[PDB]
Order: C-alpha cells, then sequence, then structure tokens
C-alpha cells in the first residue's frame, strides 16, 4: 500500500494517457514482404493477415519475422519493440588458459598460431602480401585434452576474449530457433566489429533428422554465406567424422584439418606451469619430476590429477601442498584409473 | 438438455459445449424437462419452444 | 415481456466457484477463455457460497443467483426375523439380549434370497443388497439403518490383497461396533453368509 | 478514501484472470491466456514488479487490460526445504568417520574455514555427489545433515516434482536457481534421482538442461551442489562429467556391524530392558533401511509406553520386530 | 453553467428512414445525418433524414465529404427543405450500440457547431421484431465531472428512460456517456392515412373478393381443418376420460400444466367460422 499509494496519486493522469499505447493485437509476428505498401502478417491464432504500413514506422527498420506493435483498430504498425535465454545465457567473457599449454605439437601450433594471431596483429600484411588472411584450422580426432587449445583461443586475442559457441544447446524442443539463433549471433558478429566466434560440438548438430537438417543445412548457407563474414575465423571440434555433410560443404570455405592427439615429455611441465598459478605449489616440488613420473597424461588427464589431488590436499588440512603428500593421489588417480581405460 | 436443477428454471447445454443458464418458459409443460433430450433454444431469446425427436 | 430483456442477455453461463476470497472477489471457474473474478451481487452474501460447487452466473453482469447441485429354518429364524415384525417399539423394554446377526454355512441352494425376501417379505420392510465401490453402499446403509442386509456377493498368511479385504473386515468390525456399539434405532438386524476358510 | 476506491470500476465486473508472461522495462508487460492474447499497458498501484516473478497467473480485465493488480497462488514448493536446524550432528554416527569427513571436507571448506579454500585459488563450486543403497532419507540425510549444524539449507526429494504436472520445463529449476542465488550460503541437496529410472521424451530433455543450469555457466562459486540417488546405474553417462566433477565415495553394505551401530544410535537415548540381546536383531534383518527401525522404535516406545514405562522389553521389542519381518517381505 | 430537460421529438420520417437504412445495414459502418429545426433550448425535431455512401474507413471524421455534405443540403435549400443539420446517425452491429474512440472523437468534432448534437444509433440486427424501442444518446462535458453528471429537471420521464435496462452497456459505460429520453408525434394526416392504409393492408382490393373463398372452402378445405380438429379434440378426450379417476381420487393440488379447456375454445372459434360466414352465403346468394 505505501508503493500504490504515490502511483495511487499518480495515477490521476492515466485516465488521460489511456487513449493512446492502447492498441494491441496480440503483437503478430510478419512472414514476408512481397510490395512495400503490403504485407502478409500471421497472428498466433493461426490467421494470416495483411495491412499497409502506417507513416511512424519506416519501412527500413522492418525485418522477417519481426515482433512489433500493431494497432487492433486500424491495424497499422504504431511502435515496435526490440524483444530464446540460451542465446544471451551462451555468451562467454571470461580469462582462461593461455598460450603456455601448447601440447607438443611444434608444426600444428604453428598452423593454428599463423591464422589465431598473426591476422588480427597484421590486417595490411596480409592483404597486401596476399589476397587475404588465412581461413583456420580444423581440430578434432580423439579427444584427450580437448577444449583446451579452444580457451588456449579464447585468452590467446590480445583485445578482447571472443564468445565460443557449443553445438549441444540446439537439440532441444521447439525446433526452428536454430534460424534466429544463428541470425542474431551472426547479427551481434556484425555488430562485435568482425569479431571471432568458435563453434564447438558440430556432432551434436551434424551426422528423421530434417528439423536438424534445417539447422545446419542453414548453419552451412551462414557460414558459406560471406553476408555477415567470410574471413574472420572458421573451426570445427569433433570426435568422430561420422558427420558427412560438412565433411563435403566444408572444402568451400573451411580448410586445414589438422589433430592434437597428445602432447610431449616437455609439455606437461609446461602445463605445470601454468598450474603454477594453481593451489598453492611448494618451491621444492619440481614440475619435470612430476611431469616425467607419468606417461600418457594430457591436459585434461593431468588437469584432474590437480583437481583429485587438490581435493586431497585439501583433505589433508596443510597450509601447503608437497608432492610427497599427493603423488599417492597423482599415481592412483592415473594408475587406478589406468587400469581399466 | 443437461440438468434441471428446480421448477421452471433448468441449465442448457450449448451446441460449442459451453453450458448456459436460462429460464424455461411457463407455456412448456413438464414433459420436455426429459434429461436427455433435444432442445432447441432461440438464436438470440435463447428461449426453447419445442423438442426435436 | 419484461423477462424479454433477459431473454436479449443471450442466456447466462454456468459458473463454478473453486475457491472464495477473503476480500469479497470470489473467483469463479468458468468455461476455457473464462475464469473471470467479480464480486457476487448485493442481495446474496458471500459465506454462503461454499467452493468446489457449481453456480448460476450471468454473462454479462457476473451475478450470482443461487446454489446448484425349510420348516426347520424358518423355525429357527422366527426369533431371528419374524421377531422385529409385530413389536418394534418394545425392544428398549426387551432385555434378553437380543443376538446382532445370524450366519450361514452351507450350500446355497434355498435360503440365501427367497428365505431373506420371503420372510422379509412378510415383514413388509426394504430389502437392501450389498451385490472401491464397498463404502457407498455402507453410507446408504447407515441413511437406510431400518432394513435386511445380507451377504451376496462377498461369499465367494498377511498381503496387500488381505489388507484391502481387511477394509471390509473392518466395515463389519464397525458393524459389530455400531450394532454391538449402541443401538441408534430399533429393528437393526442382519444376516451374515460365508462358506468358504473366511 | 476516494482516490482508493475509486480504481473499483476497473476491478469491476469486466475482471479477468490471465497468465503474464514477461515484464518489459519499458513498463508495458506482456500477458497471456488460453488463446495466447497479448496486450501491453502501463502499470498501475497494487502491483509490486520485483517479487512478482514472470511467468505466472495475474489479473487481466475485459477492458483494454489495464493491470489493476495481481493474485498470488504453490503449495509444493513448501515441501521442499525445510528452515530448521536439527540437533544431528556428524558427531552422532560412527564407523563412516572418513566418509563423513569426506564430505565435511569436501562442502564445508568453502564459505566456513576459508584460509584452505581462498588461498589456495582453485574453487570448484561443484559439491560431491553421493548415493545410499539403503537411502530412504536415512543414510543421505544423515550425511547430509552434517551440514545442516548451523547453516542454511536446501532440499529436494524425489524426481515427482516434475513428472507430477505437465511439462512446463526447467522452470521450477530457475526458481531453485534464484532461491539458491538469493540464498547463497545454502547447500543444495537433491534427493531420490529417479527421473529416467520412473511424456518420457521430455524427461531426457528437461534433465539434460538440469545438467546445463547446474553446470553455472553463467554463475560464479555461489553454492555448493550435493546430489543424491539410489542406484549409481539409472544415470545416464553424460550427466557425470558435466555433473559429478570434483570426488566420490561408495557406502558398506549395512549387514550386521552397520545395522548394530544404526541400532545402538536408534537405542541410546531409550531404555531397553537387560534381556534384549542384539544377535537376533542383527540377525532377522536383511537389507533394511533405519526409517523402519525407527519406526519399530517409535511404536515400540508407544506400546511399552501404553502401560506407563519407558523401559522396553524384549518380548514387546520382537513383536515390534515382527513389524520388521513382516515389511520387508509383504 | 446552465442545464434544462431536453427531449428528442421522433416522427415517422426519421423512423422509416432508420428501418430503410436498418435493412441497408450491413456490418459494414454506415453514415447518416439528420435535420430538423431549433425553436428553444430544451426541444429538438428531426424532419430530413437521408443516408451516406459507405466507405471502406468506415464512420470517421474523413469519410464525411464536406463538398457532397453541402451539395446535397444546398440542393435541399433549392427545395421545400429549408432545415439544418441537427445530428448524425450510424449503425453497430454485434458489438452493442455503445460508441468507440473514434466515434466519441467524430462527435466531439462535429458538435463544435451545434450544441445539441443528437447521436441515434441504431441496431435492427439481433433486436426482435417484436420491439423497435431505439434510444438517442448524448455526449457530456469533461469539465462537469466535479459538479453534478447530470442536473436535468422533470425526473419523471426518467423511468421511462429506465427501459433500456441492460446490466452491461448503459451503466457499464455509464462513465462520461448518458442518454436521453424519445417521445414521438402522429397527426390525423398520418393516423388516418397510415391507419386506413395499414387496415387496407390487410383488407382487400374490393373487400369482397377472397371472403366467398372461405365461405366455399368450408366445404372443400376446412372440412379436413374440422376433422383433424375432432381428431384433436378426441386425441383429448381420451385422456379426459382418465382425468373423473383422479379427480375423484385425490382432488388436491394441480400437476398437470395442461388446461384442455382454453384450447378447445379456441377451437370453437376456429369451427365458428362455419357460422359467420353461413350468413355470407345467404347474403351472395340472396342478393
Ligand atoms: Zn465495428
Amino acid at each position: 500500500a505505501p508503493p500504490a499509494l504515490w502511483d495511487l496519486a499518480a495515477d490521476k493522469q492515466t485516465l488521460q494517457s489511456e487513449q493512446p499505447l492502447q492498441v494491441a493485437r496480440c503483437t503478430k509476428i510478419i512472414n514476408a514482404d512481397s510490395e512495400d505498401p503490403k504485407y502478409i502478417i500471421n497472428v498466433k491464432q493461426f490467421a494470416k493477415f495483411v495491412v499497409d504500413l502506417s507513416d511512424q514506422v519506416a519501412p527500413t527498420d522492418i525485418e522477417e519475422g519481426m515482433r512489433v506493435g500493431v494497432d487492433r483498430n486500424k491495424y497499422q504498425i504504431h511502435i515496435p519493440l526490440p524483444p530464446p535465454t540460451v542465446t544471451m545465457m551462451q555468451v562467454e567473457e571470461k580469462p582462461d588458459v593461455t598460450y603456455s599449454d601448447v601440447g607438443g605439437c611444434k608444426e600444428q601450433i604453428e598452423k593454428l598460431r599463423e591464422v589465431v594471431e598473426t591476422p588480427l596483429l597484421h590486417p595490411e600484411r596480409f592483404v597486401n602480401l596476399g589476397i587475404e588472411p588465412p581461413k583456420g584450422v580444423l581440430l578434432f580426432g580423439p579427444p584427450g585434452t580437448g577444449k583446451t587449445l579452444c580457451a588456449r583461443a579464447v585468452a590467446n586475442r590480445t583485445d578482447a576474449c571472443f564468445i565460443r559457441v557449443i553445438g549441444s544447446e540446439l537439440v532441444q524442443k521447439y525446433v526452428g530457433e536454430g534460424a534466429r539463433m544463428v541470425r542474431e549471433l551472426f547479427e551481434m558478429a556484425r555488430t562485435k566489429k568482425a569479431c571471432l566466434i568458435f563453434f564447438d560440438e558440430i556432432d551434436a548438430i551434424g551426422g528423421g533428422d530434417n528439423e536438424v537438417q534445417r539447422t545446419m543445412l542453414e548453419l552451412i548457407n551462414q557460414l558459406d554465406g560471406f553476408d555477415p563474414r567470410g574471413n574472420i575465423k572458421v573451426l570445427m571440434a569433433t570426435n568422430r567424422p561420422d558427420t558427412l555433410d560438412p565433411a563435403l560443404m566444408r572444402p568451400g570455405r573451411l580448410d586445414r584439418k589438422i589433430e592434437f592427439s597428445l602432447p610431449d615429455l616437455e609439455g606437461r611441465t609446461h602445463i605445470f606451469k601454468i598450474h603454477a598459478r594453481s593451489m598453492s605449489v611448494e618451491r621444492d616440488i619440481r614440475f619435470e619430476l612430476l611431469a616425467r613420473l607419468c606417461p600418457n597424461s594430457t591436459g585434461a588427464e593431468i588437469r584432474s590429477v590437480c583437481t583429485e589431488a587438490g581435493m586431497f590436499a585439501i583433505r589433508a588440512r596443510r597450509k601447503i601442498a608437497t608432492e610427497k603428500d599427493f603423488l599417492e593421489a597423482v599415481n592412483k588417480v592415473i594408475k587406478s584409473y589406468a587400469k581399466f581405460s | 438438455f443437461l440438468e434441471a436443477v428446480d421448477q421452471n428454471t433448468a441449465i442448457v447445454g450449448s451446441t460449442t459445449g459451453s453450458n448456459y443458464y436460462v429460464r424455461i418458459l411457463s407455456t412448456i409443460d413438464r414433459e420436455l424437462l426429459k434429461p436427455n433430450a433435444s432442445v432447441a433454444l432461440h438464436k438470440h431469446s435463447n428461449a426453447l419452444v419445442d423438442v426435436l425427436p | 415481456r419484461e423477462e424479454l430483456q433477459l431473454l436479449q442477455e443471450q442466456g447466462s453461463y454456468v459458473g463454478e466457484v473453486v475457491r472464495a476470497m477473503d476480500k469479497k472477489k470470489v473467483l469463479v471457474k468458468v468455461h476455457p477463455e473464462g475464469k473471470f473474478v467479480v464480486d457476487v451481487d448485493k442481495n446474496i452474501d458471500i459465506n454462503d457460497v461454499t467452493p468446489n460447487c457449481r453456480v448460476a452466473l450471468r454473462n454479462d453482469s457476473y451475478t450470482l443467483h443461487k446454489i446448484l447441485p425349510l420348516d426347520k429354518q424358518i423355525k429357527e429364524i422366527k426369533e431371528v426375523i419374524e421377531l422385529p415384525v409385530k413389536h418394534p417399539e418394545l425392544f428398549e423394554a426387551l432385555g434378553i439380549a437380543q443376538p446382532k446377526g445370524v450366519l450361514l454355512y452351507g450350500p446355497p441352494g434355498t435360503g440365501k434370497t427367497l428365505l431373506a425376501r420371503a420372510v422379509a417379505h412378510h415383514t413388509d420392510c426394504t430389502f437392501i443388497r450389498v451385490s472401491r465401490m464397498v463404502r457407498e453402499l455402507f453410507v446408504m446403509a447407515r441413511e437406510h439403518a431400518p432394513s435386511i442386509i445380507f451377504m451376496d456377493e462377498i461369499d465367494s498368511r498377511l498381503e496387500g490383497g488381505s489388507g484391502g479385504d481387511s477394509e471390509v473386515q473392518r466395515t463389519m468390525l464397525e458393524l459389530l461396533n455400531q450394532l454391538d456399539g449402541f443401538e441408534a434405532t430399533k429393528n437393526i438386524k442382519v444376516i451374515m453368509a460365508t462358506n468358504r476358510i473366511d | 478514501e476516494e482516490e482508493r476506491s475509486k480504481v473499483d470500476d476497473l476491478r469491476g465486473t469486466p475482471m479477468s484472470v490471465g497468465t503474464l508472461e514477461e515484464i518489459i522495462d519499458d513498463n508495458h508487460a506482456i500477458v497471456s491466456t488460453s488463446v495466447g492474447s497479448e496486450h501491453y499497458v502501463s502499470i498501475l498501484s497494487f502491483v509490486d514488479k520485483d517479487l512478482l516473478e514472470p511467468g505466472c497467473s495475474v489479473l487481466l480485465n475485459h477492458k483494454v487490460h489495464a493491470v489493476i493488480g495481481v493474485l498470488m497462488d504453490d503449495p509444493l514448493v513448501t515441501v521442499m526445504k525445510v528452515e530448521k536446524a536439527p540437533q544431528e550432528t556428524y558427531a552422532d554416527i560412527g564407523g563412516l568417520d572418513n566418509q563423513i569427513q569426506e564430505i565435511k571436507e569436501s562442502v564445508e571448506l568453502p564459505l566456513t574455514h576459508p584460509e584452505y579454500y581462498e588461498e589456495m585459488g582453485i574453487k570448484p563450486p561443484k559439491g560431491v555427489i553421493l548415493y545410499g543403497p539403503p537411502g530412504t532419507g536415512k543414510t543421505l540425510l544423515a550425511k547430509a545433515v552434517a551440514n545442516q549444524t548451523s547453516a542454511t539449507f536446501l532440499r529436494v526429494v524425489g524426481s515427482e516434482l516434475i513428472q507430477k504436472y505437465l511439462g512446463d520445463g526447467p522452470k521450477l529449476v530457475r526458481e531453485l536457481f534464484r532461491v539458491a542465488e538469493e540464498h547463497a550460503p545454502s547447500i543444495v541437496f537433491i534427493d531420490e534421482i529417479d527421473a529416467i529410472g520412473t511424456g518420457e521424451r521430455e524427461i531426457q530433455r528437461t534433465m539434460l538442461e538440469l545438467l546445463n543450469q547446474l553446470d553455472g555457466f553463467d554463475s560464479r562459486g555461489d553454492v555448493k551442489v550435493i546430489m543424491a540417488t539410489n542406484r549409481i546405474e539409472t544415470l545416464d553417462p553424460a550427466l557425470i562429467r558435466p555433473g559429478r566433477i570434483d570426488r566420490k565415495i561408495e557406502f558398506p553394505l549395512p549387514d550386521e556391524k552397520t545395522k548394530k551401530r544404526i541400532f545402538q544410535i536408534h537405542t541410546s537415548r531409550m531404555t531397553l530392558a537387560d534381556d534384549v540381546t542384539l544377535d537376533d536383531l542383527i540377525m532377522a534383518k536383511d537389507d533394511l533401511s533405519g526409517a523402519d527401525i525407527k519406526a519399530i522404535c517409535t511404536e515400540a516406545g508407544l506400546m511399552a509406553l501404553r502401560e506407563r514405562r519407558m523401559k522396553v522389553t524384549n518380548e514387546d521389542f520382537k513383536k515390534s520386530k515382527e513389524n520388521v519381518l513382516y515389511k520387508k517381505q509383504e | 453553467a446552465v442545464d434544462t430537460a431536453e427531449q428528442v421529438y421522433i416522427s415517422s420520417l426519421a423512423l422509416l428512414k432508420m428501418l430503410k437504412h436498418g435493412r441497408a445495414g450491413v456490418p459494414m459502418e454506415v453514415m447518416g445525418l439528420m435535420l430538423g429545426e431549433f425553436v428553444d433550448d430544451y426541444t429538438v425535431r428531426v424532419i430530413d433524414v437521408f443516408a451516406m455512401p459507405q466507405s471502406g474507413t468506415g464512420v470517421s471524421v474523413e469519410a464525411v465529404d464536406p463538398v457532397f455534405q453541402a451539395k446535397m443540403l444546398d440542393m435541399l435549400k433549392q427545395t421545400g427543405r429549408p432545415e439544418m443539420v441537427v445530428g448524425w446517425y450510424h449503425s453497430h452491429p454485434g458489438f452493442g450500440c455503445w460508441l468507440s474512440g473514434v466515434d466519441i472523437n467524430t462527435q466531439q468534432s462535429f458538435e463544435a457547431l451545434s450544441e445539441r448534437a443528437v447521436a441515434v444509433v441504431v441496431d435492427p440486427i439481433q433486436s426482435v421484431k417484436g420491439k423497435v424501442v431505439i434510444d438517442a444518446f448524448r455526449l457530456i462535458n469533461a469539465n462537469m465531472m466535479v459538479l453534478g453528471h447530470e442536473p436535468r429537471q422533470t425526473t419523471s420521464n426518467l423511468g421511462h428512460l429506465n427501459k433500456p435496462s441492460i446490466q452491461a452497456l448503459i451503466h457499464g459505460l455509464n462513465r462520461h456517456y448518458y442518454s436521453i429520453t424519445i417521445n414521438y408525434r402522429k397527426n390525423e394526416l398520418e393516423q388516418k392515412m397510415l391507419l386506413n392504409l395499414h387496415k387496407k393492408s390487410w383488407m382487400e382490393g374490393l373487400t369482397l373478393q377472397d371472403y366467398s373463398e372461405h365461405c366455399k372452402h368450408n366445404e372443400s378445405v376446412v372440412k379436413e381443418m374440422l376433422e383433424l380438429a375432432k381428431n384433436y379434440n378426441k386425441a383429448v378426450e381420451e385422456e379426459d376420460k382418465m382425468t373423473p379417476e383422479q379427480l375423484a381420487i385425490k382432488n388436491v393440488g394441480k400437476q398437470d400444466p395442461k388446461r384442455h379447456l382454453e384450447e378447445h375454445v379456441d377451437v370453437l372459434m376456429t369451427s365458428n367460422i362455419v357460422q359467420c360466414l353461413a350468413a355470407m352465403l345467404d347474403t351472395v346468394v340472396f342478393k
């Protein structure tokens, strides 16, 4: 009632303001436009309507399938309005793994580094020295320590960490949202001054499935279609090559298929070097010792070594972590788990 | 017709499924008060004149 | 002809109240695209309108109108059925501890329906038969208490089926708690029937 | 008074009950109905617009649908969590001292005793996920009860709340996520996880969406989620890597000694006779939880209490033990 | 600041023009203009009423063509119609006789010249043919909300204004929107011309033609109606044979809503046509 007091006294002008803004035709969405005067519209009640455009809304502000306010008496469009939660939910701006986690691939890290680092740092060198900067690379095959080079690519940008997109969010109820999703994230890609966009888990949208063929074939129409951009970045991550449609449509714009299986002996000590900012590691602990005392120890597996070993370091009630206290967690988490797997 | 709640007044189910509460006319006797009958009201007055066999 | 304007009202709807509100604004569940909450007319009180019941509501004013809805066997049974025939009033005077019920075990050839309906036909009283759906007939037996009730359909280790059967065992245990509990009315005499391990 | 009793024309005869969809910052919200009628009108008094929690039923009219007020209405939310502080601590049960110090050390280190948690710089705000073969709230609530001593608690028991109604979706999970957001110093406890074990096609997508929102893709370290099921084989392998990422443990078989300890705890406050033997009580049982032995301790204390005595004799505790012998065999 | 008790005079001209205009009252919005003369403050008389061509826009201020309106009004001025416009009328089918925002806006715009601005809405679509009760509408001043709403004297006729007592429109939208009473007028020329015209509309040409038709149809066609009439008479007498048993048993209360008397009285009235027309045949045969 105290909140309704000042607004109750401010309800006087609501009667003189009730005559305007009264228009509401259930916010019917349009379908297309044959000519500029007549617009074909479809209401949610499965009734297709046609009306001419009003003088208060410009014809350039009309978008295909846009929910806007429309009169229920003159049937004209008085004023538009800007308005799924997974789209804005999928926005990611967070610092993560830096370049220090190169997984032993000496040549591959340059094959992708010359396309993730150099085109942004040298825009004119690739336009004058050639015809355009390269397109991108293709990381697939065995998972192993996957998604580590994805965070490496996110933090590798010297300006601002960019958005990454997983593919497991498109297989949901009420299919068809994929079209507007990719068109509005590519529209926001046009808004972000030619920013780079990463697309993870293509296997969750590739390989009935015609309702998925709409989103993935339209996705190909939006990648091969240079309308948003045909030069920024192309990269797909999949576990199996059983996606034949992106494999046959990828030679048009995608290129440079590479592999990333496991790091080398000199790499695991560098993942430990990026874990030097993790849970407190005493100076007595040698990264080369713990790195050389565990073969087949990809960055994800040793990330789990620092996870379970971190848990046992917490359970130990100690001020700092010592290798002699969690080495049992290391060889237990790699060997007791390496027994069956 | 669905049910008769009292004398000279009853309820009647419309064709669209919605049930209507309309006072029946005094000229019609109690013979037309059959629960399972084909009653017919008016299009505007919504009053019953005679039932259909 | 004064009612002809109420004919022009295009009739009225059938309201069904599901929940009453203390602000004198009772919400009424109506036909789809309905659910119209409104204050009832002034000549009808609010507290009398009970929820979960159908009422009469007008289609425009939304005002409520009213609430809407064998010689040896007969020789041995004369003391059981022929006793409440001629002297139903002086049961309170009779202090000989009349039995509450009687059982008849054996092959139900003659005596299950012809005897009860014949001697009860001489009693000229109503004859209620049993024929979960086993409690509403017991409530009807509570309403119409003076009658001759006879088990006919039920006559045909612990387990859940013996718990569900134990609901009817509880029904007859409260028949011994009502009959043997306290005589609510004269002439309460029943006949049992059982032919198997039960 | 007159200004308070003048808006009665809007809430009078032309009044309806609609369903609001969302609230727009432009002070005109969008509502819906059985046919989904979208009308936007400037707000009026009697509304809150903050605690309204859009997506519920609101008040409409036969007019241009100016919102004159709101009407609140869910009893299932009340039975979700308990708001009391039970006296059962982590020192009232024995034998699993390591098994209880693993979860006590796991989720009692964040937000409490923070020198071993924030100085390391890890912050895995995911929590452990356990499972009790007996379950029935006894073992899983006897392990989760350690956090209930001095802290806010959040409880979720059974997947019926999703399956007892139409497929509304993960909106209830969003309600638990916003009450957990406003109640960050809490512990999320999901019990009786039998979503896929009990349309069926929507259960998989609201369960995978439960895994999506439970992962915390946009939220920082806010709450520790502890899940608890009965059978570890019912859960799909996809609910593991985005789910249980910290640690999990196994619970031993309660045949004789764990039932001897459960019997000791359930018979520590009560008074029993000298002739009450233990071997027959830990012998006649076979794969029993603590709810039935607590039930026979309750009906044994009341049955022995019928004679105005608190001592439970041996013959009366065997007479109450017949309920245990019959109940599991029925 | 002064108000009186006004009453709208309605002759058969505007009535029949609103009946033909009601027959042409298609769902599409229609337009019309009322004419008359203002003699004093509290009386208004309508004489001339015509229709307007329909438009896709409907009832609006833009649909009113001032050169067409003033052209037809000038053509009425060159003829024997020296009356100025007094108001405008239209039809509101289906959604009720109430006035929308556009109608009250064009009413507010059209009331700047005439202070009275009589408004009438005819709706014969859902109205039964038993009653042709029509109502005239008025516009209230927005500045009178502080003082009394309608300071109209002679509150006797409000009982006659209470006949449209719909529980949604009149007091469902009575705020800023009231009405006015309606009376009629009929001179002797309309009374005798229209009365004799209607009696003749129910009579014959020479008035002697269709008499012998029924007088001689009593022997050919009415005999079937007399035999069937006796079939209904006996069809009730078969129950009237059972009536003296109930009347000989209970004698208390009535349970059958059928009277069995007035229907037979009506059968006798239909049977008396033979008696009344027998003298007619006697006159035709005589002379
Ligand atoms: Zn209209």
